[PDB]
């Protein structure tokens, strides 16, 4: 994986030349974000199973899934969406953490897509899920750290599509 | 029939060992160059190959005197050369008429056979197709041949091949020594096989042969045992990690954990314990672990571990729970303590990898674990087990007929395709010939010619794409607006025409030099239609060189398909006759057999330029399942934002 | 960076974050005003480092410039020198990570393999930083030249 | 991290089904503590016995501070 | 596709041996049962739209499926379900002349699961639907061919899952 | 919506928009006032066009609310008068919009399959609209009617 | 593709109300705005060659990326660009002019980052690309409308990111 | 604590303590004396930390104190304040070790397993500890509150 100081330093390092001050700008963005981003981390992590528990009940619950005949009908299947979830979560928090999404292009979507056809797992809902997630999380942290936790919870649905 | 492929990769079993074979494989395994142990192997053999080749030579020409007079000796009542294709335990000699001719047909070949395999054997220098080849042969040969004939017919050939040579002591013992092992492992009768135990219930029982794994080229097996130099100490150890990193690193990047490698040394860890520690090592984590997902993660650290890929679906299931709960540490841990670990390596070996030679396989995941046992492995982050496994139980998936990679992005230009060499994830399944693809239509879902074929010339009305037709007269149709009308109205519409005719071939606006004026003219002219404009830009050179020359075969025949008529293949039947045109006829014969089609006619006039009409369900999937453009009543419950009644 | 250093130890666990680990990030994140001020020192007089060790390196080490040597020529003494111009890059891109992941990831792992096949003396090299350690002590103060050469003494100890 | 000192012999069962090569089956191992639980149970039930187990890493009765 | 009568042939095509006296058995039984076959066809032909009227009042209507927000409220949407459950009772009609479920793996089932996941086609509510053909079906033909009806019924269902 | 048609337009023709297009667009943007007016007024007054209209149709039409009719019952009429009230719902959203696409895409389109299958008469429903229009347009101003019985009659013209 | 008239409407119609305060709020609010986007777009559309020709200047020429080596060397790649670019500012446009960003998604960033991907495409010297695209068209076209350019320019690169 | 998983991650790479992880352990050392002083506020109050949120969690959930509860009884309910002590001494070990370690290892590990055991509802635990950290955010500045606070709410983050 690759954190924001990692993706800048890559970027120059390709080049072969030394950190300049546009480069060093990049840096300086992330240490000013560094405190909101430690401190949003902290907030989903304490409802890392309460985030999920809305979402799934905005989104998944009392529709075509959870009843006879989806994808969500036995307990092992509905227990693997909730681990599912749970792993779009973990791994928000670790890009939002990081300040660029290169965990979730290594970790969580580079051949999830084809497993999510294999199975039969419908991705046009899971998306939803997905974004029942992004608008509790925001409700929960805030306005300025829910945008940021968005962008790679909306990567997540970018790659799953 | 089967509803999934995991792959059919090229088997190559070792039916014997040679010398050279023998050799080579021992330092291949490894890692090493040969060094003067290897090569004196091959020094030896070599100059003695020179003898050896006398051996045959002689044995290969008076092969028809041997079997004569083995056959003459052993067989009673006539002559058993009629129909050519020292000790006796008590043998009586078989009548020619009362065995049967069928039956005397095969005891002839099989004496021919034996010295067939006896020349092959002095040739090789290795006795392995011998002990192969005779041991498991005493049972199945008792039960219409009788053994105290056979030991007497080798006995014959053994005195009857060391008379008819007869060279030197350093020669003939040779042929004495290969012999007497041919009659020894004839003697013996039948080993129990070898029996691979399921290690849980998920997991089916097999049984192989005592023979199979007697020539498939034995895996080199390390154990540390604390008394050891330390020069095998160190190959142990280099073999541990050649096992767990697929490769010696500690060679390669001189990336080792000399905190480990001292506690196994002495004996304080087991070996058992130490690939457990590797595993969990941040060394392994950053390599095996931290660039793939959990379900390829899990699949590499099956062959790490266990050397095998995971044999059933629930196996799967069950190991990803376990991945999810303490990650990687835990799967290690679930993997090291297993009853199936202990009970191949134990505490003291060093895991190695169980393929197709080494027991006996399943019919399940035989592709996914060819592919897994390849080095090639840790480039394929698309998980291969259970995306085969899951797609087992599933019916046939949406994919063309000749594999995933054949379905190119549907995008507005530009023929992608997913490479089988560039990041592996060929995802083949078992099409048959009348099987149609469902596919989504751009328009209404009603105007769809599976269920209403009369509606296929119908326009989609702002749900699908924007249809173009040249309606209106073209400019200088009619000899009306005489010499002069500078501003004739008409000549926009059928410009826009052009350009889309253009777009709708090559998927992009072309460039200055590569618009046919030629065509286009004629089209203004109206001596051409719209029908024979579009057949002129797909016969187009350029056509030939952007889309059907740098592309598969097959791949290019079903972008032209998705580009001439808007609507991938369904099945089988189409791609196989424009293939069939493709081979015999040409690439500009496959342009003709795409415009003079029925289909093509029906959907478009003379006048009509093409239109994506259907889409892959997962093109459609690519276009309308993102963050935007997702309606929130695909798949979501809905619920009514009502007003509360105390507000 | 240690923020990366905690994700994957997180991620190898298949745990969130620990405060512990969090209180790290901050505390690194704060105190990351220091760290920008010595790399901008470090890559202000980038040549003046180089040109001033690598003359030492030759006067102390003769025998590298010697004939029969490895940086003998023209053209191997400016590859060595570029050499150097690549270690202190890579230090830079360590005092600003603030940590010892990015020197090793691009220019530390296979090292001994590398100047083993190209001829070169492992040690040598050990010495080429040592001498731009020193040199670039000397153009800081006493707290920041301390912090940079943590990350040079690294460097220097991973080789020889 | 608290490691214990275990000697076991562990017999193998299917050896002669298997036609595997023979194995040293007596060994003198440090097992982790987070393991030994299933170290333990995995020996036993192969019918292995287990002769001495000796507390070699950690303090008996520690409360905080193990691994 | 296969019918009972081909799956014989091919069986015996493929040994290379003509059609033995098991092989003149088994096509006998479908003769023998092909007059019930083809008069249970004939009353579905004729009872084609009023099979799936009383299939869809029975489930899909009056429900949150057809009201808004649901997947069968559009018109468009509607008319598309109706022709679904037009293919569901031709095709099982079709297969239930065959003898075989054969062209129900290669046309109907050929990557259903992947369409229905993309368009965010409900799986329960559909599976629910074809139980509500069948309970119709087998009131309306009878209780020996309806319930033969229902195992190609069952095997889009069961596909389905 | 005429934005729409004007997008989709240039996207086919993968050009800029026409400034005769982009001055469609800004003369439906300064007469979007006049479109909300009239929306508004159908929104406000729904339940009295519905009523009035329901009402008008089943003196016209009396075959399809007495016993063997498809509208027949407390709850079948109910029914009858929901349909009316999700058809006046798609012309507002066809006001709104400017373009008759919403009316098509939404409850226009698979309009003569659904209710062959319901077995509702179709000329019934072309009726029922035909008499909401007349309901609306004597509510209304002339200018305001003239502008809202071009979406009607678009809906009476399909299904007929 | 849905403009913000459409967006309004599928929401209500989506809930199956009728157009409320809040939506008819939501309309009033883009027919403010219509005078801002129509006379954005005329300016985009009369200097359009102009925009990209700024932009490669500023971001990609005089670079590795031109030079040998580099993936927008040959003439061929050199157009292919060109015409990326003149794509990407005419779909962002046409967002502008929408005021949703439903047709980028649908047509433009549909599977673009597999394709950038397996042509070799840097995306980071695209992003730039478009980031120079966003400053070039401020300075053109003013601030308030340049600000809304500069938001699907940016929904882009989030997309190809 | 923080210098204990430190050394435990040097030790794994085998290797010693990064020049960015002995800064980790200076900037933990340096703000020591702020750890304490957050400690020593925890400790000095502990009777009227738990007396306050012990009420607050009857007041919450009655059920508990309800006859069929768990902790019902003078005996049942002096048992429930106990445990909440318990889990505040853990926090001030916590805070004073830099790191939710202690915490774990003594009262965190096998928490779900122990409370199933006993009867006691999980989520009406949780609960307690989070009324032990509204009145700690009260009693302690802002400062010292929010670094307290993510060690309460991996208490409670993990009971629930
Ligand atoms: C009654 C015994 C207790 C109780 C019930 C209760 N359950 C829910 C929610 C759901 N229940 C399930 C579980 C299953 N559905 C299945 O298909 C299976 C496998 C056979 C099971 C076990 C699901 C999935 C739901 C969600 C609803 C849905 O179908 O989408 C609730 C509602 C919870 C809420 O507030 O949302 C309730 C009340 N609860 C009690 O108190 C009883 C002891
Ligand atoms: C919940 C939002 C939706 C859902 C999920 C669902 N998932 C599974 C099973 C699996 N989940 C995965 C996916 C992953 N593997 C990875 O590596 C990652 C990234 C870290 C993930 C998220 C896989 C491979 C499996 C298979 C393991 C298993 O068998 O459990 C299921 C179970 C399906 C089944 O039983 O076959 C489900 C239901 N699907 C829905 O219905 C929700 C909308
Ligand atoms: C310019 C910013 C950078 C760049 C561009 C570049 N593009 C190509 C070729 C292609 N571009 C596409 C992508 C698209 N397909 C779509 O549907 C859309 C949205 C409407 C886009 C933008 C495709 C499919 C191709 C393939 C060929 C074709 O034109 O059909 C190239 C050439 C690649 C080659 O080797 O052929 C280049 C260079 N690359 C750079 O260097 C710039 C930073
Ligand atoms: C035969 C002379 C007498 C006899 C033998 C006997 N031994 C065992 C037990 C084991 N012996 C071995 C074998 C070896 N371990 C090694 O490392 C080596 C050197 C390479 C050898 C020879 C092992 C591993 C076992 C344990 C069982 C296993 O296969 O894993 C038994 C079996 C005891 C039991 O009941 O389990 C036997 C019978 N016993 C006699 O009566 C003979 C006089
Ligand atoms: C409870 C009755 C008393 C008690 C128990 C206690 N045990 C341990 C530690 C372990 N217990 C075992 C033993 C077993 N392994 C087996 O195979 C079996 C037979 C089925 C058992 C019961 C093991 C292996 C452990 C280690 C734990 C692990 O996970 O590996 C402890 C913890 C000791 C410590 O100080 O950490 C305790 C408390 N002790 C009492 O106080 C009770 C009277
Ligand atoms: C009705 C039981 C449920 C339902 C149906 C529904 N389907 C669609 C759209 C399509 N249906 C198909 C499927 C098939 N075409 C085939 O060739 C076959 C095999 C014989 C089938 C079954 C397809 C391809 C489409 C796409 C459009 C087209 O006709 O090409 C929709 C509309 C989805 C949309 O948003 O466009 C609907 C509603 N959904 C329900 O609510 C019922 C439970
Ligand atoms: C009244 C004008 C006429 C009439 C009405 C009638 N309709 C139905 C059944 C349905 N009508 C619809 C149609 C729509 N619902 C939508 O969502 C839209 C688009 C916005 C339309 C146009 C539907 C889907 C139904 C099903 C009802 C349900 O929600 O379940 C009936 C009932 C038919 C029956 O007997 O089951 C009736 C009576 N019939 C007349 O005779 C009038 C001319
Ligand atoms: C001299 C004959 C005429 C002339 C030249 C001129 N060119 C540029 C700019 C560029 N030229 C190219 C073209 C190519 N690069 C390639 O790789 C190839 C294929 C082998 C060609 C032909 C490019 C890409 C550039 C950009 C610069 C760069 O490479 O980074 C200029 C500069 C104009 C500007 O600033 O935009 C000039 C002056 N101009 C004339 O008038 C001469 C007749």
């Amino acid at each position: 994986m690759q954190d924001a100081i990692t993706a800048v330093i890559n970027s120059a390092d390709v080049q072969g030349k030394y950190l300049d001050g546009a480069a060093m700008d990049k840096l300086k963005s992330y240490f000013a974000s560094g405190e909101l981003r430690v401190r949003a981390a902290s907030v989903i992590s304490a409802n890392a199973a309460t985030i999920v528990k809305e979402a799934v009940a905005k989104s998944l619950l009392y529709s075509d899934v959870t009843r006879p005949g989806g994808n969500m009908y036995t307990t092992r299947r509905y227990a693997a969406c909730i681990r599912d979830l749970d792993y779009y979560l973990r791994y928000a928090t670790y890009a939002m953490l990081a300040g660029d999404a290169s965990i979730l292009d290594e970790r969580v979507l580079n051949g999830l897509k084809e497993t999510y056809n294999s199975l039969g797992v419908p991705i046009s809902s899971t998306v939803q899920a997905i974004q029942a997630i992004k608008e509790v999380t925001a409700s929960l942290v805030g306005a300025d750290a829910g945008k940021e936790m968005g962008v790679y919870l909306d990567y997540i649905c970018s790659g799953l599509s | 029939s089967v509803k999934a492929s995991g792959g059919s990769s090229l088997a190559r079993p070792q039916l014997y060992q040679t010398v050279p074979v023998s050799a080579i494989s021992q330092a291949e395994q490894q890692d090493r160059f040969l060094e003067g142990s290897e090569l004196n192997e091959l020094t030896a053999y070599f100059q003695s190959g020179a003898l050896r080749l006398e051996i045959a030579e002689t044995l290969t020409q008076n092969a028809d005197l041997i079997v004569s007079r083995a056959a003459n000796r052993i067989f009673t009542g006539g002559s058993p050369l009629s129909y050519l294709e020292p000790i006796p335990p008590g043998f009586r000699p078989i009548n020619i008429a009362r065995y049967g001719p069928s039956n005397m047909q095969k005891s002839l070949r099989d004496m021919s056979w034996f010295l067939r395999y006896t020349t092959y054997a002095i040739v090789a220098g290795d006795p392995n197709i011998i002990v192969v080849n005779t041991r498991g042969l005493k049972e199945v040969i008792e039960n219409a041949c009788s053994i105290d004939a056979t030991i007497v017919a080798i006995q014959e050939m053994r005195a009857a091949s060391a008379d008819y040579f007869r060279n030197n002591a350093q020669a003939k013992e040779i042929v004495l020594q290969y012999f007497d092992i041919l009659l020894s492992e004839f003697k013996a009768p039948t080993p129990a096989n070898k029996v691979r135990q399921g290690p849980s219930n998920d997991i089916q029982g097999l049984e192989l042969p005592q023979s199979y794994f007697n020539a498939a080229a034995k895996r080199q097996k390390y154990a540390m045992k604390p008394g050891l130099s330390a020069l095998e100490k160190n190959a142990v150890i280099k073999a541990a990690y050649r096992q767990i990193f697929e490769r010696d690193i500690t060679k390669a990047y001189s990336q080792s954990i000399s905190y480990l490698e001292s506690q196994v040394r002495n004996g304080d860890i087991s070996m058992k314990e130490f690939v457990r520690r590797l595993a969990k090592s941040p060394l392994y984590r950053k390599q095996f672990f931290e660039p793939f997902i959990n379900s390829r993660a899990l699949e590499l650290a099956f062959r790490h571990i266990l050397g095998r890929g995971p044999s059933s679906r629930e196996e799967v299931q069950k190991y990803f729970s376990i991945v999810s709960s303490g990650g990687l540490p835990a799967l290690v841990d679930a993997l090291v303590d297993s009853q199936e670990y202990a009970d191949y390596f134990g505490e003291e070996t060093v895991p190695y990898l169980r393929g197709l030679g080494v027991e006996a396989q399943e019919c399940r995941n035989w592709g996914m674990q060819q592919d897994l046992f390849s080095y090639s492995a840790p480039f394929r982050k698309v998980p291969q087990f259970i995306t085969t496994f899951a797609q087992y139980d599933r019916p046939l998936p949406d994919q063309h007929v000749y594999g995933s990679g054949n379905d190119p992005l549907e995008i507005q230009f530009g023929a992608i395709f997913p490479k089988e060499t560039r990041n592996p994830s060929k995802r083949p399944a078992p099409f048959n010939k009348d099987t149609k693809r469902i596919l989504i239509h751009r328009g209404p879902a009603v105007n769809n010619q599976v269920g209403n074929p009369s509606a296929v010339g119908e326009f989609p009305g702002s749900l699908g794409a924007k249809v173009f037709r040249l309606n209106g007269g073209l400019p200088g149709a009619k000899v009306g607006k005489n010499t002069g009308t500078s501003v004739k109205f008409g000549e926009s519409s059928t410009q826009a025409l052009i350009r889309a005719a253009y777009r709708q071939v090559f998927g992009r606006d072309l460039y200055e030099g590569q618009r046919l004026s030629v065509a286009e003219i004629q089209l203004e002219n109206g001596d051409i239609s719209v029908r024979e404009f579009i057949k002129r830009l797909a016969k187009s050179e350029l056509f030939l060189k952007l889309y059907w020359a740098p592309h598969y075969v097959c791949k290019a025949i079903e972008y032209m398909h998705r580009r001439l008529l808007g609507r991938p293949t369904y099945g089988r039947q189409e791609m196989n006759q424009y293939f069939d045109i493709a081979s015999k006829q040409g690439f500009y014969a496959v342009v003709e057999a795409m415009i003079d089609s029925k289909e093509y006619s029906d959907a478009f006039g003379e006048d009509t330029v093409p239109y994506e009409r259907y889409l892959t369900p997962g093109g459609l999937q690519m276009r309308s399942a993102r963050v935007g453009s997702l309606r929130e009543d695909i798949g979501q419950r809905v619920d009514k934002e009502v007003t509360p009644r105390f507000v | 960076s240690i923020v990366t250093k905690s994700i994957v130890n997180a991620d190898a666990e298949a745990r969130y974050l620990s405060p512990g680990e969090l209180d790290r990030i901050k505390a690194f994140v704060t105190g990351g005003a220091a760290r920008l001020r010595i790399a901008e020192t470090l890559t202000g007089s980038r040549e003046t480092i180089v040109k001033q060790a690598g003359d030492r390196l030759f006067q102390k080490r003769p025998d590298i410039v010697s004939p029969g040597g490895n940086a003998y020529g023209e053209e191997m003494t400016a590859t060595c020198l570029r050499d150097m111009d690549y270690y202190l890059r890579l230090v830079t891109y360590g005092v600003v990570s603030g940590d010892v992941t990015p020197i090793e990831e691009i220019g530390l792992v296979g090292v001994r393999e590398m100047y083993r096949s190209l001829g070169t003396p492992i040690e040598a090299v050990a010495q080429s930083v040592r001498e731009m350690k020193e040199v670039a002590s000397g153009l800081m103060s006493s707290d920041d030249a301390a912090e940079a050469s943590a990350y040079f003494d690294f460097v220097i100890g991973k080789m020889s | 991290m608290r490691m214990f000192r275990i000697t076991a012999c562990v017999p193998s069962q299917t050896r002669i089904r298997t036609q595997r090569e023979l194995q040293n089956t007596y060994f003198t191992k440090l097992v982790p503590y987070d393991n030994w639980f299933r170290e333990q149970q995995r020996i036993m039930k192969m019918g292995g016995k287990i002769v001495k187990v000796e507390l070699a890493t950690g303090r008996p009765g520690t409360n905080a501070g193990l691994a």
